């Protein structure tokens, strides 16, 4: 499974609720649907990584997995598959 | 569509299409208000939209792809690229970046980059792990670069007097000393039609600084390569930004090991715009010239090298002297001793009206045996030494009588010999 | 009865104009409230009453018709024009709009534009769709100005030598090197005069920085085309915006396929005043002027160009040397080569009285092949060859007495032969 | 035949009722009062053009079609014949 970019918005409203830390609403692409907050964007091995931690899980996913992500405060952003 | 495109369609055409979109009144502004218009246009079709530029990073951080048909200048057609992007793909200024882009939203004024597909003519994950360009050893020039083409027309013939004064390798240093009257600009145009027809892989830039406009239109109209000027009515701010948009690009473009050719019209008054800008230090020398001034245009200049692993950078600038101005004199005793090449006009020969106008007997190479093998070697010292006693005018009216009926250089070389 | 023939008119015709007309009071010298008060009579006739005038944009929003005859000044008969109606036909300043004209309303001071029907001379559905002047692509000049009149009088004999020395065609930057005393006023006269009897097609354009109001009318009256000027006593903002309606005026003409001469006494003085009124920067460079104050000068200079679309744009400015100020020094020294025609006076003929004094060994146009024939470019060469070697004003007097018996440029170069 | 373009003040007028957004008085050829606002003048064509939306027609008409428009803020105007 190769690694595509994803879209400059998402990963830009991704970083503005990462380093302003809220309770990020995420769906998977499994369906996973998950009350979370992203501590930082870190890439590995050229593939970006993503770290959310929920009583202290930091579980790692690919950038490519997730499909859409909410907050209150701001529209929910459905990323673009291609 | 494509950005790039409808940068080069001409203004007619551009109204034509933008009335034929619904567009009102667009024929009376700036194209790049044209073309942000139409572009808004079509976006709100919801089609997507491809472009391409070069990335300057301004101090706040976040930048801006411009593209170099306006020769770099800003505009509303500018893409935006925000600081965390810049993070994601280790992007610095110079970088030729291309993609989609997105319209503005709602308290947005620049066209936002959409997702990245191609960055310095190469894939977005194998460009980042490219060494950066003062890592590069340098080396003395070794790899040839022929000005001659040898198809025999009297066009040919500077290209051919050139390369019995002064060879060029790749990665070199030239310094062109240009008195006013004699015949510089012809001199750049055949150098740059030579590169260009001779060697068509190297990347060949043309920067001009503080030139006339017409210049500037003849100039993009002749040279097959790229062409990036200022006008002398833009402030010198406009001339810093595009010597370092120009610097940049080239270093990125021989990280990628690609051979990189910059022609520049001037040294001098680069280094004149780079005074201005430039706030004084408090030692300032004569003529008005800062010592901290100069400082910049040296990297400019000292930026040529022959990488030693694949690419080069040659940078062959011109630079004007007998203009009456100290601060021109103070500048070419700054920079007589740094070049490996040294190239120079006679003012006296134009006189005669005989062209090119160059000074052979004050005119060669450092370290010529490089580029040249040793047959040629000889034959040009045995050459240097036949022209050395004779006067300026003469020597050239010599050297040209004896390279008409010639056809390529070794042909010369064995009409004397005999 | 347009506005401004009442405006040209004299006292005696406007006052019977107003007795027969049925007008009141006559007894009033000032002209405003005759003009007025005949105005809204004619408006309570329900006549129409048409006009014109020179549009200029202020930053707050809404446009003032300026007239020429006034030197483009403010006053309380400049027609106002709503930002809606700018909105709504694509104008700028520097048009011309011609049209209906409205009485002031009860908080009016100026009279209100009624309705437009010529713009530029042409319909406003035309004179919208016409290209902006800096997306037009610049170019050498092609086609040159004969300015070699049949007269054969003295007038004629520094045409001829201007002629000669230097050829000018349409789309020529120049400059004038000149003393303070050395006729300089004389040399534009006869080369508007030239300029106006040969080229009728041509709009001539004269316009004056910094002068005493007796050149001033003489020129207005002696030249044939439009003479605009602004008095010493005048601030440096009045010539600041003069300057900027005449560039204006210059562009919109150009963008209809138009001639347009600008003959500039002096760029010094232009200089002067905008060094004068732009704020500081914060660094000024040797001299007392500011870096950025030669910009708009330079702006100014730089929009004379060959269009290649059509039209042409002809800047000739006069530059004043030695004055005694190193600021006027520097304004040249960064006005130097940016002209494509120099033209230099030489003080010293001045003083032997050898009219023109011009400098044949200090000038020259940068293409001579483009304006000239072969013929005349050998002759050329030939007459340069004769002259350089040897001196200067007796070369001067060579050239006036060869001719002088001759009365056509061909027979005194066959002369010149043999 | 030839088409001549409506004079400055009445059109400024208008531009000025749309700009205050305040309620509006139209009339038809017979003479049928509405109540509504003109929206915005559109220029196509080198042709001015009024939408209106009084009945939610979005009917659009040009605008040498119509007679006068007279409203209570300001005075009534006459489209002059020069």
């Amino acid at each position: 499974d190769t690694y595509q970019p994803i879209n400059c918005d998402d990963y830009d409203n991704l970083e503005l609720a990462c380093q302003h830390h809220l309770m990020l609403t995420l769906e998977l692409k499994d369906g996973e649907k998950l009350q979370a907050k992203a501590s930082d964007l870190v890439s590995r091995k050229n593939v970006e990584y993503l770290v959310v931690e929920a009583a202290g899980e930091t579980r790692e996913l690919r950038l490519d997995k997730i499909t859409s992500f909410s907050h209150p405060e701001i529209g929910t952003v459905v990323v673009s598959e291609s | 569509m494509n950005l790039t495109e409808l940068k080069n369609t001409p203004v007619s055409e551009l109204i034509t299409l933008g009335e034929n979109m619904g567009l009102e009144n667009l024929a009376r502004m700036r194209k790049q208000d044209i073309i942000f218009a139409i572009l808004k246009q079509h976006a709100k079709s919801g089609e997507d939209i491809f472009g391409d530029g070069v990335l300057e990073i301004l101090q706040d951080g976040f930048g801006f792809l411009r593209s170099a048909d306006s020769s770099y200048l800003a505009g509303p057609d500018d893409i935006y690229v925000s600081p965390s992007q810049i993070r994601r793909f280790n992007l610095r200024t110079g970088d030729t970046i291309s993609g989609k882009i997105r319209p503005p939203k709602e308290g947005e004024r620049y066209f936002a980059l959409l997702k990245v597909n191609e960055v310095n003519f190469d894939k977005p994950e194998n460009a980042r792990n490219k060494i950066l360009f003062e890592n590069l050893t340098p080396l003395h020039a070794n790899s040839r670069l022929r000005m001659e083409r040898g198809n025999g027309s009297t066009e040919d013939l500077t290209a051919r007097v050139l390369d019995l004064a002064s060879p060029i390798g790749r990665g070199q240093r030239g310094l062109i000393v240009a008195p006013p009257k004699a015949g510089k600009t012809m001199l750049l145009q055949n150098i740059a039609q030579s590169i260009a027809y001779n060697h068509p892989d190297c990347v060949l830039m043309v920067l001009l600084i503080d030139e006339r406009p017409e210049e500037v239109t003849e100039m993009q109209r002749l040279v097959k390569g790229e062409v990036v000027a200022s006008t002398f009515d833009e402030p010198a701010s406009r001339h810093v930004q595009v010597a370092e948009m120009v610097i940049e690009k080239a270093k990125r473009l021989v990280e990628h090991k690609k051979d990189v050719i910059i022609l520049l019209d001037s040294i001098t008054r680069l280094a004149r715009a780079y005074n201005t800008v430039v706030p004084a230090s408090g030692k300032v020398l004569t003529g008005g010239v800062d010592a901290n001034a100069l400082h910049r245009p040296k990297r400019f200049f000292g930026a040529a090298r022959n990488v030693e692993e694949g690419g080069s950078l040659t940078i062959i600038a011109t630079a004007l002297i007998d203009t009456g101005s100290k601060m021109d004199e103070v500048i070419y005793e700054e920079f007589k001793g740094t070049g490996n090449m040294e190239l120079h006009l006679s003012r006296k020969i134009a006189e005669k009206r005989v062209f090119p106008a160059i000074d052979y007997n004050r005119s060669g190479t450092r370290k010529e045996e490089l580029l040249t093998t040793q047959e040629e070697l000889q034959k040009m010292w045995i050459l240097r030494k036949i022209i050395h006693p004779m006067g300026e005018i003469d020597a050239m009216e010599f050297l040209i009588n004896k390279l008409a009926m010639t056809k390529t250089n070794d042909d010369f070389f064995e009409m004397m010999k005999r």
